[PDB]
DNA sequence: AAACAGGGAAGTAG
DNA sequence: AATGCCGCAGTCGGCCGACCTG
DNA sequence: AAACAGGGAAGTAG
DNA sequence: CAGGTCGGCCGACTGCGGCACTCGAGCTACTTCCCTGTTT
DNA sequence: AATGCCGCAGTCGGCCGACCTG
């Protein structure tokens, strides 16, 4: 029975339904029959995976990236600095982009937050020459490349792009401005001082206030290294698709998507 | 095609009351316009009543104007004063030409805050309390100019009222007589994607709805997913 | 209060949490407040409100588009034919494409499934010409042109095109094809005849059985032109994102989302 | 058509007031004030 | 400890609090490393601030430097601009609300500027009362000039590593400094009293110790306990380190 | 002398 | 080194207070 | 006569 | 031995993502290596 | 005239039958 749906398949590379229904087999053996067709296509929808690590302090992680706002017209070159951990962010409009615009906008970015522990941002040129990194390195502050043509890794600056662009696009159709600095000086004063969460707490006073929680729960966590429900484990910081629990043996912080995150009771 | 050169000629409306009359394209309205030498709520509820100086008429150079503020209905007549006389026979006048109003709007002008009009208004249970009304001169005047032989200011008058009530044109085909007598939303460019309006909502159900923009000639049909009303 | 929230948004447009926080007012009066602001970008993020109309008997709609499977070479302009109701497709590989190859492709198709009641295509300047339109008129075949650019009109079809695209990779992976007619005709033979649903119904058995099913059952229907729920009515069909309710006094059936769809007892 | 519209700017159910269109969700009121149509979301909005 | 201090203080020139502060060093040798050095010698944050222009001799074109001053938690801001006009001043407040927020009240001088008409009806579009000051009584003014003056000293301080390659940068490098560098004598940079956390101590802050050195190092937040074990939350350390209880002191 | 039939141009959708 | 997201907005639902009622 | 310093080319990421 | 327990299995469901007539050209910016003018 | 979808695949869960047990 199970030679003759090899076969089939082989034949015609039918759907997992039409061999369960026609060679009375279990649907288990049926879609394993389809995924071992050297043929058949990879499954391209995969569901969340990977979850990118995040700060549990104020001024520990960060994550930067460049944009294009073409109405700046030569200071179209706009660069983005963004805290994981409390959203902050700060943005410079600078006309070009090396490496002497680079460490320009760090040191006014820390003069604006502060000394952040672990700077991660993509694998362009520009952080990449050894005059960056022999500055970061001066300055005791981790860098980390990641992955060439992964957004992903850098989501957090890109949605805050998307957040920057947008407030840009309000204010410019709500006024004018003499230069593009006052613009953006105004964006980044609404979006930190302002544009307040759901939670009554600005970026601002969540970038500079003091740590508090409620006494964190015990979740069910599956350990994707060794595919086992092991648990309970202390959930530091949860949200729309990202947990950090702390097990006990654990060197460090374990980040997992929300589809590994169970409650225990 | 021809008919409506002619009817220019003798009218001298817009484009758009060309086209729509005689079936021809917007194109060729336009370019008929510009060749003619010529050419360089609910109704009855709130009106706007004025009067204009026209020097033209001579002894008539006292022309009150009075429109609807919904259909944009006007009527107009010319008269040696605005005297409570002259404005009373005006009143008279506009409840004949356009039947009974809710609320009247005027300036503060001595005749129209006189008591007999206030007692007019009382009798014919009317309350009494402006750029629409400005742009009502302007085009009147235009008009005017535009039909310049006739025997009287007020035949010309006449004739001018007549061309801006029932031959005058806005887009969506109704003149103003229908209006008299008879919805903003956001809508999604589908093609470029940037988004336009507002716009006016002329048909919707079922998933998609028709919107018909002042500078289309003709009336887009987009999906229901991309429509955000307006709220002003 | 609320003026001092207006003026408050008009000069910096902020987010509705940080006037309801601030100013001490409702949260739908922020958010009426946010809304109206003329500068405020509109919300392109707009849930699903429409859904294409479905026949509810075989042979009465179809949906028709082209693709390009450049494999073909001279070929590459394939047609696609597919009834609404039981997914039902036919595809040819025809090299140009102008009235005359669709008019065959019609024939062909007519060949394959039988008349159709009314046929939906895109707006593509071939379905428009007199010589089809001709055509359909004396066939006694209804045409619905469809908005422009719009290919969730056709999104059938469009799904279908990805089907068969998936089919042919799959199959000219597998082996040698002497044409690429005879490539097409295994993939739509697979695709009709072999590749069963989870019902245990093959595509042509469902194009060409006797229509039955249990007794329909009775939810609460949201009319979007009138913003009301009113209900109880009959639930013709349901599935992923579509359902077409029967009331009693309406003319026609009406084809809403799922969302609008409320189970009654 | 005579609908219960609720003046959600300020939390009162102003009307009676005629009903131009509805859809979206959106019911499109058309008061007294004839400058120009306002629409407010169906779950603020009762027939009378 | 002491020669990663030394080469912190070769980089940022801070005072001997903020050294001792951020590397546990002891006061004489914290005071010791500062000397070494060549060229080392309101009551309610957001309320009131004051602002004044000054002349920089090193800057040669951009040596118009507005200032803005806190009065109440010192927070430093400083521009360079190519003049002193309205619209210029108008840009330099714009960048302070952004580095700041919205204060009740701006103090300044009696200079055109300021009392031109765009720059007041722009404050008072903002709800920002603006006091004149006209009377010249040198106490904001004294304040801010003391301000001024620790600027100037920055920028000499800084001024030894001639690798900046704009006034911009070095200035940004002097704020950065002054603000979340140098600390006061009680332990608290210029962000920290500036946005006001120094309220009170509402959660538990616990005395650690460690067991690479042996040495009871803290006291830290506590973030979480059971099963015998705390987690502790170092300042300086990147992530949570688990501890025993055995190794755990309650602090007051 | 206005009209009829290619040919080209222009516009629109895919 | 080396990993999706989060704001806009519509929606569900429980809590608390004013109103109807046996 | 092999080596050092522009200049160009090549490769890679954005 | 009949009731509680655990394993196999299929119904129901959801995450997701490309179908849209098709694809490339280009600029900035950095590092590394070879050709060639210049050196000792 | 005029409107997102549905297959791939992982997952939850209840039903039925074999196994453990007081
Ligand atoms: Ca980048
Ligand atoms: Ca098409
Ligand atoms: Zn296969
Ligand atoms: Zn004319
Ligand atoms: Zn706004
Ligand atoms: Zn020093």
């Amino acid at each position: 029975a199970l030679e003759s749906a090899q076969e089939s398949h082989a034949l015609h590379h039918q759907n997992a339904a039409a061999l369960r229904f026609q060679f009375h087999i279990t649907r288990e053996q049926a879609r394993e029959i389809v995924k071992l067709c050297p043929n058949c296509p990879d499954w391209g929808h995969a569901p969340q995976l990977g979850v990118n690590p995040r700060g549990l302090k104020p001024r520990v992680l960060w994550q930067m990236d460049v944009t294009h706002v073409s109405e700046f017209g030569k200071l179209k070159y706009v660069h983005v600095t963004v805290d994981t951990y409390s959203h902050f962010t700060f943005a410079t409009a600078r006309t070009g982009e090396a490496t002497k615009d680079v460490l320009q906008h760090l040191a006014q970015s820390f003069a604006y937050m502060g000394i952040p522990q672990k700077i991660k941002t993509d694998n362009a040129p520009a952080y990449v020459s050894r005059s960056i990194q022999e500055f970061l390195a001066r300055w005791k502050i981790s860098h980390v490349t990641g992955i060439p043509y992964n957004p992903q890794g850098q989501a957090i600056v890109e949605r805050t792009h998307q957040n920057i662009k947008a407030q840009l696009n309000k204010l410019q159709k709500a006024g004018k401005y003499y230069t593009p600095h006052h613009l953006l000086a105004h964006a980044l004063f609404v979006l930190n001082h302002v544009n307040m969460d759901n939670q009554g707490h600005t970026a601002a006073e969540r970038h500079w206030g003091p740590i508090s929680a409620d006494p964190k729960p015990m979740v069910m966590w599956k350990d994707l290294l060794t595919g086992s429900w092991k648990g309970p484990d202390v959930l530091i910081t949860a949200g729309r698709g990202y947990a950090c629990v702390f097990p006990q043996d654990a060197e460090s912080p374990i980040w997992v998507p929300d589809r590994f995150i169970r409650p225990f009771t | 095609l021809e008919s409506a050169q002619e009817s220019h000629a003798l009218h001298h409306q817009n484009a758009a009351a060309l086209r729509f009359q005689f079936h021809i394209t917007r194109e060729q309205a336009r370019e008929i316009v510009k060749l003619c030498p010529n050419c360089p709520l609910k109704p009855r509820v709130l009106w706007q009543m004025d009067v204009t100086h026209v020097s033209e008429f001579g002894k008539l150079k006292y022309v009150h104007v009075t429109v609807d503020t919904y259909s944009h209905f006007t009527f107009a007549t010319a008269r040696t004063g605005e005297a409570t006389k002259d404005v009373l026979q005006h009143l008279a006048q506009s409840f004949a030409y356009m039947g009974i109003p809710q609320k009247i709007k005027t300036d503060n002008a001595p005749a129209y805050v006189s008591r007999s009009i206030q007692e007019f208004l009382a009798r014919w249970k009317i309350s009494h309390v402006q750029a629409i009304v400005e742009r009502t001169h302007q085009n009147i005047k235009a008009q005017l100019n535009k039909l310049q032989k006739y025997y009287t200011p007020h035949h010309l008058l006449a004739h001018a009222l007549f061309v801006l009530n029932h031959v005058n044109m806005d887009n969506q085909g109704h003149t103003a007589a229908e209006r008299h007598w008879g919805p903003m939303v956001m809508w999604k460019d589908l093609l470029t994607g940037s988004w336009k309006g507002p716009d006016v909502l002329i048909t919707a159900g079922r998933g998609y709805a028709c919107v018909f923009p002042q500078d289309a000639e003709s009336p887009i049909w987009v999906p229901d997913r991309f429509i955000r009303p307006f709220t002003e």
